């Protein structure tokens, strides 16, 4: 049921 | 990419987010990034999770 997790914020920098 | 469809709603939580509701169609500007892709949505731009969209193709 439940939305899958949201990545971490520091990933939205280059690089992953 | 060009479109992709939000499978769940994102709450965006910072400046740099996108948020949307589950169903709406995001233009995407940047798909390169594996974790987060940039988008536009309401001619809002932001930041928004690759996993929490089905790109439309």
């Amino acid at each position: 049921g439940q939305p899958p997790l949201v990545p971490p914020r520091k990933e939205k920098m280059r690089g992953k | 990419v060009r479109w992709a469809r939000a499978l769940y709603d994102f709450e965006a939580l910072e400046e740099d987010e996108l948020g949307f509701r589950s169903g709406e169609v995001v233009e995407v500007l940047d798909s390169s990034n594996p974790s987060w892709w940039t988008g536009r949505l309401h001619n809002k731009l932001g930041l928004f999770p690759a996993n929490y969209v089905a790109p439309m193709m």
